[PDB]
């Protein structure tokens, strides 16, 4: 009984490495360079000094 | 039985498998193995290394 093997294993193991946040991905549209946002802050009701 | 490694995902038979060779001609449940070469002595990746240097 004799003879031999075949060359190159080519295992190429790779893992796909998912991305852990992409439900936070919003659909940006690439126009304009500046975005901003605001609130108005609180104010308090005051006394009724009718004088 | 389905003792062997199974590459598809959910399409597994989950039931009576068999080798369909000699149990009968054409009757048993199908899982037939296919050899590359009936009797194996030397791999032909060595013969392709054997001539390609001479070539």
């Amino acid at each position: 009984k004799y003879l031999f093997p075949k060359i190159n294993e080519t295992l190429l193991i790779d893992i796909a490495l998912g991305n852990r946040f992409n439900w936070l991905a919003k659909e940006q549209d690439f126009i304009g360079q500046y975005s901003e946002e605001y609130v108005i802050m609180d104010t308090v009701p005051i006394n009724m000094d009718l004088s | 039985e389905d003792i062997y490694f199974i590459v598809p995902d959910y399409l597994i038979p989950d039931d009576c498998l068999q080798i369909h060779k000699l149990y009968d001609n054409c009757m048993s449940g199908n899982f037939v193995v296919m050899q590359n070469k009936p009797i194996q002595y030397n791999s032909d990746i060595e013969i392709i290394e054997h001539y390609t240097d001479e070539l």
